[PDB]
DNA sequence: GATGTGTAGCTACACATC
DNA sequence: GATGTGTAGCTACACATC
C-alpha cells in the first residue's frame, strides 16, 4: 500500500545517517594586515622559541591508539524493504 | 657596514614579497645575487644569520594567514639553490667555487634554527615550523647523520600533536624519508589518529607498494566519506591496470563490493565511475574483458556493476546482439544474456527486446543442452561452470514472454525434467521451480506438476529398496518449501498439499537428524501461513520449538511464529483450544534476553518490531522492555542487534501518530531505568568493568526527544504542528526528574531539554502544566549555573510561546 | 558537551584550450 | 579528444566559544 511507499519514499532516503545506532546518529537540521621586517624586536621577540613550560602540546596518551581503527562495522543493510516482507516467504508480505 | 647592508637587502625583499607573489620569481634571483656578494667577502654568516632572523617573523601566524607568501618564498628559494647545484655538477667535472659547501652549510643552519620552536608552547609557530620543513624537504640534498637523526626524532614526536593540523604536516614532513622507519610511522597513523584528515593525508601520500597496500586499502571502509571517496577516486585511478595484476582477487572483490552498496551517493558515484568510465577505457572498451576481472561467481555485486555500467553507456548497450552463434559461449556471455535481458525488461526498450534476443523455444534448446553436459555426464571445475550457465539461462527464463505455445511447452519439457533430477543442486532447484511457476499460469496447475516431481522422487527411493532415506526426504523438502514459498491459496483447493504434508512434513518435524527437523518446519510454517486452523493447532510445538531447541531450530521456529502473526493477525491465540499470548510474549522474553545466543536475539527484536509496526503487538510494557535491550550494556556488543533496533525504533515512531504516542507514554521511565542501569554500573568495581559498554544518559535522553519529535512523522496533514506528543513526554521527564540522586545526571537531563520544539498551536492547557513544573524545578532544587541558564532558556521560551494570548 | 559558524572537497555545466 | 577555468552550490566535518 501507499503505507509501504510512503514509508519506503521517506526512510530508505537519506535517514541512513543513523544506521549505526550508538552515539553516532546526526539528524542535524583585515587582520594581520602586514608586517615591518626592519623595525627592530630587541631579543624578546625572539622568544617564540620558550619552551612549552606545562603547556600540553602533545596527545593524552589515551588517543594515541584505537583498536577500531576508526573503520565501520559490517553493514547488515535493514530496509523497509526488509521489514515490510515476510521471513520464511519473502515474496509475500504482511498487512501493508 | 657591511653586515647592516646586508639586512637591509635581505630584509627589503621579504618586505615587498610578503604583498603579492607577483615578483617572487625576481626575488629569488635577488636572493643569490645578495648571498653569493656576501660570501666573497666573507660574510656568509651573515646572510644566514639575517635569512634566519626574518624568516621567525612569520612562524607566530595563524595557518591560512595570507603572509604565509614568506613560506612559499623560502621553498622557491632553495629549490633553485639545489638546482643550479645538480645542474652545475653535470656542466663541470669539478664544482671549483665550492658551490655545494655553501648550499650544504646554508640547509643545515636554516632547519637547526626553525627547530628550535618544534615544541613551542604556541599552537600557530608548531605549525609553520613543520609547514616550512614540509615545503623545504625534498630539496635539502644530503645531510650528515645527526640532522638527519634530528629530524625523524623530531617528527616522531610531533605525529602525536595537540593540534591536528601541526600532525598533517608532520607526515607531509615524514613521506620524504620512506625510500624505512618512516613508513611504520605513517602506517601507524593511517589507522589510529583520530583525525580524518591526518589518516588521509598518510593515506594518499603512503608509497604504495606490495607492503603497504593492505593498509591503503582498509581505508575503503574508513568513518569519514571522503577517505572513503579518495580510495576510489585516486588510488584505484592512479593504479589504472595495476588493481588487476596486484591486487589479489579477494581484497579486490570486496572493495566493489563496499563501494556499489556504501550508504553515500558520493562513496557509490566514485566506484561506478571507476568501472564504467576508468577500468572499461583502460580495457579498450572490451566489455567481456572487464566483467573477467569482475569475478562472476560474486554475481550479485557483477549486477550493481552492470546495471551501473548500462546507465552510463547507453550507445554501447543497442550494440550487443545474440545470434544463434551460441557456440561462443562462457560465463561472462551467459552473465551479460542475463543482465542485458532483464535489464531491458525493467526499462521497457521495446526495439531491443524484439529482435536481440532469441525465441524461447530456440532458448530451451540451449538450456537443455548444458543440463544434458553437466548432469548426464557418463572434471570438476567445468561441473561449477556449467551449473552457473544453467542457472543465468534460467533467470532469464523465468521472466521470458512465452506467447509461443509451442516455446511454453518447450521449456516446461527441459524444466520438469531438470527438477526431477536426484544430484540437482539447490540454487538450480531454486530458479528451476520459479520458472515452473512462470510457465503454468494456474496454481493448481504448477502445484499438481511440482507434487509429481517430489512424489516421483519419493516412490524410487521407497520402490528401489517403506519411509524412504534421509538423503531423499533432504530432496523433497527441499523442493517442497521451494514450492510453498510460491502458494498463495488456502490448502482447501490444493488437496495434494495435505497429502504431502501428510507423507514427509509433518514426519520430518518428528525426525532426529537436525537439518531434516528445521526443514521440517520451514515447510511447516509455509503450510501454516495458508490454512489458519493448522496455525493454530502448532502454535504450541513451535512455542516448544523456540523453547527446547538448539540454537539453528529455535532460529527458524521463531521466524514461524512472526510471520504467522504478520499474517493471520491475532486469531490464533487467546481463544479456545488456542494459546495464551503472554505464553508466547514470555517466549519472546528470554529469546531478546538470551544473551548466550546472540543471531536469535536479532530476529527476536527485528521480529517483535514487525509485530507493534502491524499493531497485533500493542503490550506497553513488552515494548518498553524492548527498547531497554537496546540500551542495555549487554547487548551493546551485538553489532546485528545494534543496526536492527537503530531503524527499526524510528520507523514505529515515525509511521503514524498512534505509535509516536507509545513511545512519549513510555519514554520517561526507559530513561529512568537507564539512568539507574548507568549509575549503578559506575559504580561498582568488577574485574570486567568496562562502564563505556552503555551510552550516557545525555544521548539517551537526547536519542528519546527526536524519536517523539512530531516533525519526524512520514505524514504531515498540517495540524500535526499542534501536537502534545513531545510536551507530554518532557512533563512525564520533569515528574520522573525528582527521583534522580545524582548531579550530573541531573545535568545531563537538564541541559538537552531545549531541543524540544515549540509551537504557537500546541495546546495551551499542556503548554502551562510544562510550564509549572519547569518554573517548580527553577525555584526550588537550585541547580549548576549552566543548567539554570539552560531550564532559564526554555521558560523564556515558554513565557513568550504562551504570551500570545490573542 | 551544547551551542553556532566555517570550510575542505567535491559536483555540474559552461566554455577555451592545446 | 582531453585537459584547463568559471561560476556556483551542496553536505558532512572540523572549528570555536563558553
Amino acid at each position: 500500500s501507499i503505507f509501504e511507499k510512503d514509508l519506503m519514499a521517506y526512510f530508505d532516503e537519506n535517514l541512513n545517517r543513523n544506521w549505526r545506532g550508538r552515539e553516532h546518529w546526526k539528524v542535524r537540521n583585515k587582520k594581520v594586515l602586514e608586517i615591518d621586517f626592519f623595525k627592530t624586536d630587541d631579543s624578546f621577540e625572539d622568544k617564540v622559541f620558550a619552551s612549552k613550560g606545562r603547556t600540553k602540546i602533545d596527545m593524552p596518551i589515551k588517543n594515541r591508539k584505537n583498536d577500531t581503527h576508526y573503520l565501520l562495522p559490517d553493514d547488515f543493510h535493514f530496509s523497509t524493504d526488509r521489514i515490510t516482507r515476510l521471513f520464511i516467504k519473502p515474496g509475500q508480505k504482511m498487512s501493508l | 657596514d657591511i653586515n647592516t647592508k646586508i639586512f637591509n637587502s635581505v630584509a627589503e625583499v621579504f618586505q615587498k614579497a610578503q604583498g603579492s607573489y607577483a615578483g617572487h620569481r625576481k626575488h629569488i634571483a635577488v636572493l643569490k645575487k645578495i648571498q653569493s656578494k656576501a660570501v666573497e667577502q666573507g660574510y656568509e654568516d651573515a646572510f644566514n644569520f639575517w635569512f634566519d632572523k626574518l624568516v621567525t617573523k612569520i612562524l607566530p601566524l595563524k595557518k591560512n594567514e595570507i603572509i604565509d607568501r614568506i613560506v612559499k618564498l623560502v621553498a622557491a628559494f632553495i629549490a633553485s639553490l639545489e638546482r643550479e647545484l645538480i645542474l652545475a655538477k653535470k656542466q663541470n667535472y669539478k664544482l671549483t667555487n665550492d658551490e655545494e659547501g655553501i648550499f650544504s652549510r646554508f640547509v643545515d643552519q636554516f632547519i637547526r634554527h626553525v627547530l628550535r620552536g618544534v615544541e613551542s608552547p604556541d599552537k600557530n609557530v608548531r605549525f609553520r615550523v613543520l609547514q616550512l620543513l614540509a615545503v623545504i624537504m625534498d630539496n635539502i640534498g644530503e645531510i650528515d647523520e645527526s640532522l638527519f637523526n634530528l629530524l625523524i626524532l623530531s617528527l616522531n614526536k610531533r605525529i602525536y600533536d595537540r593540534e591536528p593540523t601541526v600532525r598533517i604536516q608532520a607526515v607531509f614532513c615524514l613521506t620524504k624519508f620512506q625510500d624505512f622507519e618512516a613508513t611504520r610511522t605513517l602506517v601507524a597513523s593511517i589507522q589510529n589518529d583520530p583525525s580524518a584528515e591526518v589518516r588521509r593525508a598518510a593515506m594518499l601520500n603512503l608509497i604504495n607498494d606490495n607492503n603497504t597496500r593492505p593498509y591503503i586499502l582498509e581505508r575503503a571502509r574508513d568513518v569519514n566519506i571522503v577517505n572513503r571517496r579518495l580510495v576510489y577516486s585516486r588510488i584505484l585511478k592512479s593504479m589504472g591496470r595495476k588493481c588487476f595484476d596486484d591486487i589479489e582477487p579477494h581484497i579486490f572483490d570486496q572493495l566493489i563490493e563496499w563501494g556499489l552498496e556504501d550508504r553515500e551517493l558520493s562513496v557509490r558515484n566514485a566506484c561506478k565511475r571507476l568501472i564504467a568510465h576508468d577500468w572499461l577505457n583502460a580495457l579498450d572498451g572490451d566489455l567481456i574483458e572487464l566483467l573477467e576481472k569482475l569475478d562472476v561467481s560474486r554475481s550479485s555485486v557483477c549486477v550493481k556493476a552492470i546495471e551501473a555500467l548500462f546507465q552510463s553507456r547507453p550507445d554501447i548497450l543497442s550494440k550487443i546482439k545474440f545470434p544463434s552463434i551460441w557456440k561462443d559461449f562462457t560465463v561472462e556471455i551467459a552473465f551479460l544474456f542475463r543482465a542485458i535481458y532483464l535489464y531491458c525488461l525493467d526499462n521497457n526498450i521495446t526495439e531491443m527486446l524484439e529482435e536481440n534476443f532469441p525465441e524461447a523455444s530456440k532458448l530451451s534448446e540451449h538450456l537443455n543442452h548444458y543440463i544434458l553436459l553437466r548432469y548426464h555426464h557418463n572434471s570438476h571445475f567445468d561441473y561449477n561452470t556449467l551449473e552457473f550457465i544453467i542457472e543465468q539461462l534460467s533467470i532469464a527464463a523465468e521472466r521470458y514472454d512465452y506467447s509461443d505455445e509451442v516455446g511454453r511447452r518447450s521449456m516446461l519439457t527441459v524444466v520438469r525434467n531438470m527438477l526431477a533430477l536426484t544430484t540437482l543442486s539447490e540454487p538450480l532447484i531454486k530458479i528451476g521451480i520459479r520458472v515452473m511457476k512462470s510457465l503454468s499460469i494456474n496454481e493448481k496447475d504448477f502445484v499438481t506438476m511440482a507434487i509429481e516431481i517430489i512424489n516421483d522422487i519419493r516412490d524410487d527411493d521407497i520402490e528401489k529398496q517403506k519411509e524412504a532415506s534421509s538423503a531423499t526426504i533432504v530432496l523433497c523438502l527441499t523442493r517442497s518449501s521451494y514450492m510453498l514459498e510460491l502458494v498463495n491459496t488456502p490448502l482447501t483447493e490444493n488437496i495434494l498439499i495435505a497429502s504431502l504434508m501428510d507423507t514427509l512434513i509433518t514426519p520430518a518435524v518428528r525426525n532426529t537428524a537436525p537439518n531434516i527437523r528445521e526443514l521440517g518446519v520451514k515447510n511447516l510454517g509455509l503450510c501454516c501461513l495458508l490454512d489458519v486452523k493448522l496455525a493454530i493447532d502448532n502454535m504450541y510445538i513451535l512455542g516448544m520449538c523456540v523453547s527446547k531447541g538448539n540454537a539453528s531450530l529455535k532460529y527458524i521456529a521463531l521466524q514461524v511464529i512472526v510471520d504467522i502473526f504478520s499474517v493471520h493477525g491475532n486469531t490464533v491465540v487467546d481463544g479456545e483450544g488456542k494459546v495464551d499470548s503472554i505464553s508466547l510474549h514470555k517466549i519472546f522474553y528470554k529469546v531478546l534476553k538470551n544473551n548466550g545466543l546472540p543471531e536469535c536475539q536479532v530476529i527476536a527484536a527485528e521480529g517483535l518490531c514487525k509485530l507493534f509496526l502491524a499493531d497485533v503487538f500493542t503490550d506497553d510494557d513488552l515494548f518498553e522492555t524492548l527498547v531497554l535491550s537496546y540500551f542495555s550494556p549487554i547487548n551493546s556488543s551485538n553489532e546485528a542487534l545494534v543496526q536492527a533496533f537503530a531503524f527499526c525504533i524510528p520507523v514505529y515512531c515515525f509511521s503514524h501518530p498512534a505509535h509516536q504516542q507509545r513511545m512519549s507514554r513510555t519514554a520517561a521511565d526507559i530513561l529512568l531505568r537507564l539512568c539507574v542501569l548507568w549509575d549503578d554500573l559506575q559504580s561498582s568495581v568488577i574485574p570486567e568493568v568496562d562502564r563505556e559498554a552503555m551510552l550516557k544518559p545525555n544521548i539517551i535522553f537526547q536519542q528519546l526527544l527526536f524519536w517523539t519529535d512530531p516533525r519526524n512523522l512520514v505524514n504531515q496533514t498540517g495540524s500535526t504542528k499542534k501536537d502534545t506528543v513531545q510536551l507530554t513526554f518532557l512533563i512525564d521527564v520533569l515528574k520522573i526528574y525528582a527521583q534522580i540522586e545524582k548531579k550530573e545526571i541531573k545535568k545531563m537531563i537538564i541541559t538537552n531539554i531545549n531541543a524540544i520544539f515549540l509551537s504557537s498551536e500546541q495546546d495551551y492547557s499542556t503548554l502551562k502544566e510544562l510550564l509549572e513544573y519547569s518554573d517548580d524545578i527553577a525555584e526550588n532544587d537550585n541547580l549548576d549555573n549552566v543548567s539554570k541558564n539552560a531550564l532559564d532558556k526554555l521558560r523564556n521560551n515558554l513565557n513568550s510561546l504562551i504570551e500570545e494570548i490573542n
